Parts: C-alpha cells; structure tokens; sequence
C-alpha cells in the first residue's frame, strides 16, 4: 500500500509514505503532526481532520479545503496536499491536510518581550494576511494567537479557514478574542477581525489575555469595566432583548489607554528606528472600539504610522484570491470527497 | 527592503 500507520497519542495516522518522522505539535477539535516530505526534501504540518459527523464539522471541513486552494499569499498558510487513505465515497472517512511547517505559535511571542521593530513588523504581516482574505470579501471570524504561527526568522502565517466566510448575522469565535457584535448578536462586517487583532496586540503589550471574561455573559462585564459603557448611539444599534440587558449593566467610565496601556508596558523608543509607544497605543486606541462604525478598518491600520513603515504594495496590494449553503450530511460527504480527489 | 529581523523560539 501506498499508505502506512503510526499512532500519535491514541489516534491513528495513516499517511502517505512519503512522509515520514511524524511528531505532534499541537492538538485542536483536528491533531496536527511535524514531518518530513522525502519526496518534496521538506518539513510539513499534517493536519488529520478527526469531519462530517455533522452537518457543523462538514461547512468547516469544506471551507478549509477550498479557501486552503483558493488562497495564495505570504502571510496565509498554504497547501501543499490533501489526500485520504480510503478508496470509495462509501469507504471515505478520515481528510489529511499537508501544509507549510512553522515553528510556532503566537502564543510563544506573548511569553516573549519583543522590541518595537519586531512587534511592528509581526502585526503589519498579520494585517496584510487579513486585508488579502477581506478583498474577496472573507472574514476569519477566529483569530486569536493558536491560529498565528511564526518562524524564527520572525515571519508570520494565519492558520483556521474552519469559520472564515462573508459578512453576515453562534458561540464558536474563542470567548476573549469576540467582538462586542459578535458577543451582542449584532451583524458583523470586515472590520470585526480588527477587534481581535487589538486583543492579540493588547495581550503582546501586557503578556495577559486583555478582556479575561468567566463565561460569554461575564465577556460583556470584562470589555465595558475596561473601555467603557457604550454611548447610546451603539445602543440604539441592539436587538431590543440585548438592549434592555445591556442599558440595565451597571455604568462604567472605562479607563484611558495611557492607564490601561502605561509606556513602561510597551518596548523601549529605540534610537535607531522612528517607532513608538505613543502610535502603538493610538493604534490600539483605534481597533479596541466597541462600536464596529466608529473603529478603523484594515486599510486604515496598514496606513498607521506604527505599520506603515513595512508597506510593500506585492504584500499589501496582491490581488484578490479567485473565489468559485445547506446540505444534508450525505451530501457534504460527497462534497468532500470530490474537493479531495480534485487536489 | 525586507528585514533581517530574528524571534528566540524554543
Ligand atoms: N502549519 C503549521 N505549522 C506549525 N504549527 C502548526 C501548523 N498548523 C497547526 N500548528 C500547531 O497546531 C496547533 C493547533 O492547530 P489547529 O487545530 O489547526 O488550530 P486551532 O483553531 O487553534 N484548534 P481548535 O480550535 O482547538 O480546533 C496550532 O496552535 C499550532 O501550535
């Protein structure tokens, strides 16, 4: 067979020959292993979709696999193979996925105190990966620093596709990293990615989750102590059930962002670069803005001076990738299977 | 220019 198994854990991994030396590096709700491509003389990330055993996990799957090959760009994760060990649609059961290896997480970088250089530079890639899948008009919905991956030679990649989609109208976005929209049950446009990428900076600054919430309803209490009660303005915008809650909150004056963010927090000014603690906290003052209509857009972020500095139009400006929703589980099984054996 | 910049990863 042109197959072979080897137990990771518990779970099986039945993967093409070519790849071998599997190691785990990290686990998911689909197990990831580092391996060697003797065919391609590379590392990979082989991802086991541990994915149609309901109608959730199939859009999820099926949206990973074709926004993985749509996709091509520098700071999104890409596809090097997709395969199955199984033989018919009946047989079908288990999706392996084949990508770029990295050498870690963001998580990492948090434990880490970074200089205004790196911290610049890391946010900038972070922001031309989400301004690619926003001008085909997809939002990821799920960032947060286990979907950022980095190399050592300070270069970043976005990761989950499992949730990305157009602009629309449950509780599957991480709990600290949702938007007051999402948390609120508003609609959310492109700009909804822009609140967790405050939250990623915000947690880099302090080395701590920055809004710390006990459940989805305490997540509400954790954003307006620290920001503020919103101005009635953002109320009227509610669902009236939301708002009547929302109104009868306690009121909040919030802090300023010198308080919450004070420069001993941020690197040092270096002498040998313009960057500074005082646009880092503008541009955190401008993505931790509880009302969607009146915080910055992606644009706008990559315009910043804190980020412009990095501006490359190759990166910045690439053209859009080429885009090609209910079904029953027999016919996402299928649905798969044929995205699968395409590529 | 892209930078020559380096993280400490263990
Ligand atoms: N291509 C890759 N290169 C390096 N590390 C990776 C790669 N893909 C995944 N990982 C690691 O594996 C972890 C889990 O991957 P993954 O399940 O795809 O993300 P997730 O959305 O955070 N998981 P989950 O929401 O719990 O289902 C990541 O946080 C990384 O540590």
């Amino acid at each position: 067979n042109n197959f072979y198994s080897v137990e990771i854990g518990d779970s099986t991994f039945t993967v093409l020959k070519r790849y071998q030396n599997l190691k785990p590096i990290g686990s998911g709700a689909g197990i990831v292993c580092a391996a060697y491509d003797a065919i391609l003389e590379r590392n990979v990330a082989i991802k086991k979709l541990s994915p149609f055993q309901n109608q959730t996990h199939a859009k999820r799957a099926y949206r990973e696999l074709v926004l993985m090959k749509c996709v091509n760009h520098k700071n999104i994760i890409g596809l090097l193979n997709v395969f199955t060990p199984q033989k018919s649609l009946e047989e079908f059961q288990d999706v392996y996925i084949v990508m770029e290896l990295m050498d870690a997480n963001l998580c990492q970088v948090i434990q880490m105190e970074l200089d205004h250089e790196r911290m610049s530079y890391l946010l900038y890639q972070m922001l031309c990966g989400i301004k690619h899948l926003h001008s085909a008009g997809i939002i990821h919905r799920d960032l947060k620093p286990s979907n950022i991956v980095v190399k050592s030679d300070c270069t970043l990649k976005i990761l989950d596709f499992g949730l990305a989609r157009t602009a629309g109208t449950p509780y599957v976005v991480t709990r600290y990293y949702r938007a007051p929209e999402v948390i609120l049950g508003m609609g959310y446009k492109e700009n909804v990615d822009l609140w967790s990428v405050g939250c990623i900076m915000g947690e880099m600054v302090c080395h701590k989750i920055l809004f710390p919430g006990r459940d989805y309803i305490d997540q509400w209490n954790k954003v307006i102590e620290q920001l503020g009660t919103p101005c009635p303005e953002f109320m009227k915008k509610l669902q009236p059930t939301v708002r009547t809650y929302v109104e009868n909150r306690p009121k909040y004056a919030g802090y300023s962002f010198e308080k919450l963010f004070p420069d001993v927090l941020f690197p040092a000014d270096s002498e040998h670069n313009k960057l500074k603690a005082s646009q880092a906290r503008d541009l955190l003052s401008k993505m931790l803005v509880i009302d969607a209509s009146k915080r910055i857009s992606v644009d706008e972020a990559l315009q910043h001076p804190y980020i412009n500095v990095w501006y490359d139009p190759s990166e910045a400006e690439a053209p859009p990738p080429k885009i090609p929703r209910e079904h029953t589980i027999e016919e996402w099984k299928e649905l798969i299977y044929k995205e699968v054996m395409d590529l | 220019p892209r930078p020559t910049l380096q993280l400490p990863l263990a």
